[PDB]
């Protein structure tokens, strides 16, 4: 593709275009994901 | 300095006066959760 927009070459991102009229179930959710680690180790962080 | 299951601890003492004579105990400085292998220092 040579580095150009066409057929069979389609650039790899898509916008969202976020309104306040689209339906429930449409409007961006606001995701955050906390992992943590089950080991034996000098476990730095604890809770109150 | 030592460092033992997984904890490194400092140990210091400080005096105004080749070396002197006399007893000095020293208190403890500062321990550390750090739990890296260590061979060298400088």
């Amino acid at each position: 593709c040579n580095g150009v927009a066409g057929f069979n070459c389609y650039f790899p991102l898509r916008s969202y275009s976020f309104r306040p009229t689209y339906g429930v179930g449409h409007q961006p959710y606001r995701v955050v994901v906390l992992s943590f680690e089950l080991l034996h180790a000098p476990a730095t962080v604890c809770g109150p | 300095f030592k460092n033992i299951d997984g904890y490194f601890k400092i140990y210091s003492k400080h005096t105004p006066i080749d070396l002197p004579q006399g007893f000095s105990a020293l208190e403890p400085l500062v321990d550390l959760p750090i739990g890296i292998n260590i061979t060298r220092f400088q």
